[PDB]
């Protein structure tokens, strides 16, 4: 039950976007589109949590509380998960110690334990074998040695385990062929249960005929200047 | 101790037990050394030929095991701590190791005390005669006084032909929140390989010192020495560390691994120091030394300054040298994914510390992450 | 005891002993500028001033014995400047030569020169020292210099005094913002030679390199040492230090980098490979790293390691005579350091210096 | 043309060779085989000059000449050549500057004179061509980023430009197949004039049916303990 209104947020003091509003449901596959410097990257990074964000106005409140009072720590546990467009390194840290700390954290908040050994081993090999990585992911450490392609597919893996609610794409798709964006395609969609909803901001068309979005919003100014479904990408052509 | 300190003051330690006078003497010239020196800048089991029992103990009933060692790498007057520490010293613990055996168990002493700290000063001496494997590990891990307290130890371990010698240390201080914050480390720690084959293998954790002066030794005489150094130094708030090495290779075809881990937060500084020397006896030699440093921050500061000395024409030394560190973006995406910021430096930090804490027993280890990464919260 | 006695010499000693090379040529004699075998400055794109005046001078970055009594004994200052955007077409080129005296008696000469870059200015200086002849001297020599914005710096310095000399000599640099400076040394001469670089970069965005080559013979020692300060951030510098030590000689290497607090986004690399080859030889290197920033990336490697007997075995059972086959390889090891220099004309005169030591001519 | 009598080797005073002796004329193929270990590696080292063979007994003479008295460098001069098991990679060296003062020095040491730089690529780029090589050898920097195969290919171009009289094989054939054994021999076989010689010390046999050798020698502990031709036979 995600609702933003008439949100303010501002860059370097600058104000950029001013007033988009959107309501998420639950199941649904929402598109922002628009050319770059338009508040698309500034948007996802605003519900990430950046600090260099000064919310000058209006809300966003989820599951009918005020979630820009909760800190970053506390985002995660909530649901809220980001797939980076630039995935950082962390070399000497495996990715095996990396999910399981972002497991358990995230299990903890909810008021919920430790999961048991066994399952996440369960999960992670059926899932490791999906997205295409590395037979030998878990001993590497993050994103080292990774191609711009390989690092991107990875953020998705982890979505696929740390058991979000609402997965925002802020131009993940950058530098992928078509080869990526299928297997990509088949992760997302394949933790799709109706639970979960999906906010798609577009790099290019490319996608949503692979990812087929349920409304479509073309951001401009700051604001939302036309919505639609699907259609609306080819129409005002 | 104190109050004080004179010649009886030593006199007085010495025949607190029936000493004999070689034990006395010895730090005598020690004392005499110290006073013409100025103060420089801030389970039960029966062996098996092993003796493992106390420093005390062992003048009492074994004189001439301890007659044939001490002193014999680390002279008192080496310099002004080594100086003090054996005069004065009366808490250890002394270890031999008889010819064939390897030792069943890892010997260790680390324990996770709570009683506040014990004594101020004290001396451990290793020795593994030939064909030799122990595992030492030595430190403590306690809470801390208001006052400054001075903890300046000294190890000799001496190495012969065909044996090898492993040694551990973890230090861990507590002094909540800001405090002294507090206590003086003045180490003087040196191993002589005597000692053909012989291999030595440091390897240290060390946590929440405000002041330490330390060089881990290697001395590579013996032909085909190897020597080998693992070291993790962390410096937090106000304190700053000064730890390092000095290798002396004569033997033939030595070999000697340096690696330094030291992370530095707040507005700490702390300097990596060491050196490399190879005398023209030490045909082939071969170092690689690293030193890789993670800062925290960006008010605090890191040091680092090796010393390469070699005298001969079949050396082949390399030296690397690297930084690295967290940055804002790497730690957003950590927490955005749900683990708190605190937690998130301690996994980056043991990450970049696991190719040390590897050479680590793994049971240490495993105490020696979760202890750092407590370290680090309540002070960064 | 030291004494003083600045002597005269001619032409044809300059023909013999002078690099062949098109440049603008200051000579100096004994600590003195002398006219008359100089080029003349003016029109050539670099305004030179020779007097006792000292307005301008900076002050010293790092004060230490020897440069107090060296500014304060120095005969004379060079006035040197190139005004904004100019690129002259010619390098400046300043040769020094030294002479000793007949006796027991010790001559000494002291050089001193200030070069000002004005914006944009991007120019090739050169500082050649040579011995005269076999009597032995003290030589002195100390370089200011100031770089402003988008200005690039190419500078050489050639210590070719006799194996008998004392060489203490000491160059400054002074980076602006949009500044790039290249220096590349060239230790080669005197039983003592030391040479110290210190560099400020006192402007964002600012490039430096620093490079040095030292192949002490017989009994001589060559140390040659630099002093980097970044007390601004958004700086790259890249240092190759190399040294070869043959017969009883003694390379000795120092490098310090700081890094200022908010010095962000500052890249500083050192490596310093040394090449033994005598059974006697020692080398020393002492590097050393102060970084009070973290998002930086600063490292430094060194190496050091003896010739790879094998290729030399390999060479030489093909028929290449022992010493042709040591100094072979010895010139692809200093192939990184000699490439640098864009003047083949140049280089090739460089070589003959280097060879001269080898076990060849 | 090369007489070694009851050649006794040590290193490090390792009793290694038996006391082997053997004849060579001039126009002659040798074909030595054996197992490792029996000095067979020795053997090309020693005939190549490393420094750390101290000889117990025995005598090698060359056209008169004492040769064990004379170094690395004299050996090709005189026209002895031996191929490495292991080439060397000498970054930092093109091949140009290397061969043509190799080729220069051994031209010196036979005291005729010399090859006109112009003439010389004419020569290589035929020469290139005979071993199928890259046509960038020159720029290249000495066997740096070469195969084992390429590696060992190289040595075999080596030869063709050096000119040497007597050529030794040293386990050149280790790690090579069907395609490069046919290279190096069309460059081998090329050479022979009748006078000129090779000796082939083999890592193992079957490198012998493009090089047809005349003569066969067997190695045991360092001794022939038994000669014969080309006719022969395993077990
Ligand atoms: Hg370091
Ligand atoms: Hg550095």
């Amino acid at each position: 039950m995600l609702s933003i209104k008439d949100l303010h947020v501002s860059v370097e003091d600058k104000a950029i976007l001013r007033g988009l509003s959107l309501d998420v449901h639950p199941g649904e596959v929402h598109a922002i589109m628009g050319p770059n410097g338009s508040g698309k990257s500034t948007l996802s990074a605003t519900l990430a949590g950046r600090e260099d964000y000064e919310v000058t106005g209006g809300t966003v409140e989820f599951k009918g509380k005020d979630l820009l009072a909760l800190s970053p720590e506390d985002r995660a546990g909530e649901g809220i998960f980001m797939a980076f467009q630039y995935p950082v390194e962390i070399p000497g840290v495996s990715n095996q110690f990396f999910l399981q700390t972002a497991l358990n954290a995230v299990r903890s908040y909810r008021g919920q334990e430790t999961l048991d050994r066994f399952d996440f081993q369960d999960l992670m090999e059926e899932k490791i074998a999906l997205l295409k990585m590395p037979e030998d992911l878990l001993t590497r450490s993050v994103n080292v040695g990774f191609s711009g392609g390989e690092k991107k597919r990875n953020d998705i893996l982890q979505m696929a385990v740390l058991e979000p609610e609402l997965c925002i794409l802020d131009e993940s798709d950058s530098g992928l062929d078509i080869d990526a964006l299928k297997v990509v395609a088949d992760g997302v969609n394949s933790l799709r249960d109706g639970k979960r909803s999906f906010i798609i901001v577009t790099h290019y068309q490319r996608i949503l005929d692979y990812i087929k979005p349920d409304y479509v919003h073309v951001l401009y100014q700051g604001r939302i200047v036309k919505s639609g479904d699907f259609t609306l990408v080819k129409q005002l052509e | 101790l104190a109050k004080g300190i004179n010649e009886e003051v030593v006199r007085a330690i010495s025949a607190k037990r029936n000493e004999p006078e070689w034990m006395l003497e010895f730090r005598l010239n020690a004392y005499r050394a110290w006073l013409e020196m100025e103060e420089p800048h801030w389970e039960k089991l029966a062996e098996q030929g092993i003796i493992f029992c106390s420093f005390g103990e062992a003048i009492h009933d074994h004189p001439e095991l301890v007659r044939k060692y001490l002193g014999t790498v680390v002279p008192g007057n080496d310099n002004f701590f080594a100086a003090l520490n054996a005069a004065v010293a009366s808490d250890g613990t002394f270890i031999y190791v008889p010819k064939g055996v390897r030792c069943p168990m890892e010997l260790s002493t680390y324990f996770r005390i709570n009683a506040e700290k014990t004594g101020q000063f004290e001396r451990t001496i290793l020795v593994a005669d030939e064909d030799s494997y122990v595992s030492y590990i030595e430190g403590c891990s306690a809470p801390v006084r208001d006052s400054y307290q001075l903890h300046a130890a000294v190890v000799e371990v001496i190495i012969h032909k065909n044996a090898e010698v492993k040694y551990s240390t973890v230090q861990n201080w507590f002094p909540g929140d800001n405090n002294t914050g507090g206590i003086l480390n003045f180490v003087t720690k040196r191993a002589l390989c005597e000692g053909e084959n012989s291999k030595m293998s440091w390897t240290q954790s060390e946590t929440g010192s405000a002041i330490t002066w330390k060089y881990p030794s290697c001395i590579l005489r013996g032909d085909n020495s190897i020597g080998e150094f693992y070291s993790v130094a962390l410096t937090s708030g106000h304190q700053q560390a000064d730890t390092g090495t000095k290798m002396i290779h004569i033997g033939k075809n030595t070999k000697s691994t340096i690696i330094s881990k030291g992370i530095s937060a707040g507005h700490s500084q702390n300097s990596y120091r060491g050196l490399v020397k190879i005398m023209p006896t030490a045909t082939n030699a071969r170092n690689f030394t690293q030193c890789d440093s993670m800062l925290i921050g960006a008010n605090c500061g890191a040091h680092t300054f090796p010393y390469v000395e070699c005298r001969n024409n079949s050396a082949q030394l390399e030296h690397e040298a690297t930084t690295s560190r967290i940055g804002e973006d790497q730690l957003f995406y950590c927490l955005q994914r749900g683990i708190s910021e605190e937690d998130a430096i301690s996994m980056i930090v043991n990450g970049f510390c696991k190719d040390v804490f590897s050479e680590l027993p793994l049971e240490f280890a495993v105490e020696a992450q979760k202890l750092l990464a407590i370290s680090l919260e309540h002070s960064v | 005891q030291f004494v003083s006695i600045a002597g005269e010499i001619s032409p044809q000693q300059r023909d013999a002993l002078a690099l062949t090379l098109d440049s603008v040529r200051l000579v100096f004699v004994d600590g003195r500028y002398v006219p008359a075998l100089s080029d003349a400055t003016e029109g050539s794109g670099y305004e030179v001033s020779i007097n006792d005046d000292r307005q301008g001078l900076p002050d010293a970055i790092q004060a230490e014995v020897f440069l107090h009594l060296t500014e304060s004994l120095a005969q004379s200052v060079t006035h040197i400047a190139v005004k904004r955007g100019q690129r002259p077409a010619k390098p400046l080129l300043l040769m020094h030569i030294t002479q000793g005296v007949a006796g027991e008696e010790v001559n000494t000469a002291h050089y001193r020169h200030h070069l000002d870059l004005a914006e944009g200015a991007e120019a090739t200086v050169i500082e050649h020292f040579v011995s005269l002849n076999d009597a032995r001297h003290f030589t002195g020599a100390r370089f200011t210099i100031n770089v402003a914005a988008n200005a690039h710096l190419q500078h050489i310095k050639l210590a070719f005094e006799n194996p008998l000399s004392h060489h203490f000599a000491h160059n400054d640099l002074l980076l602006a913002e949009d500044a790039t400076a290249f220096s590349h040394s060239f230790l080669l001469g005197g039983a003592v030679l030391r040479h110290n670089t210190s560099t400020q970069l006192n402007g964002e965005n600012s490039t430096l390199r620093i490079n040095s080559l030292a192949m002490p013979v017989k009994n001589e020692v060559c140390d040659t040492r630099t002093w980097l300060e970044h007390n601004k951030g958004f700086c790259n510098s890249r240092q190759l230090h190399k040294t070869i030590v043959s017969d009883k000689g003694r390379a000795v290497f120092n490098g310090l980098i700081n890094v200022a607090q908010h010095a962000i986004k500052t890249d500083g690399q050192m490596t310093n490979n040394n090449l033994l080859m005598g059974k006697l030889a020692e080398v020393d290197t002492k590097p050393q790293l102060e970084i009070y920033a973290d998002d930086v990336k600063c490292s430094h490697g060194a190496t050091v390691g003896r010739i790879d007997d094998e290729q030399i075995f390999y060479l030489r059972s093909r028929g290449i005579n022992q010493q042709d086959a040591q100094q072979m390889i010895i010139y692809a090891f200093a192939a990184e350091l000699t490439e640098a220099l864009r003047d083949e004309g140049l280089k090739q005169q460089v070589l003959a210096r280097i060879g001269q030591r080898l076990p060849g001519g």
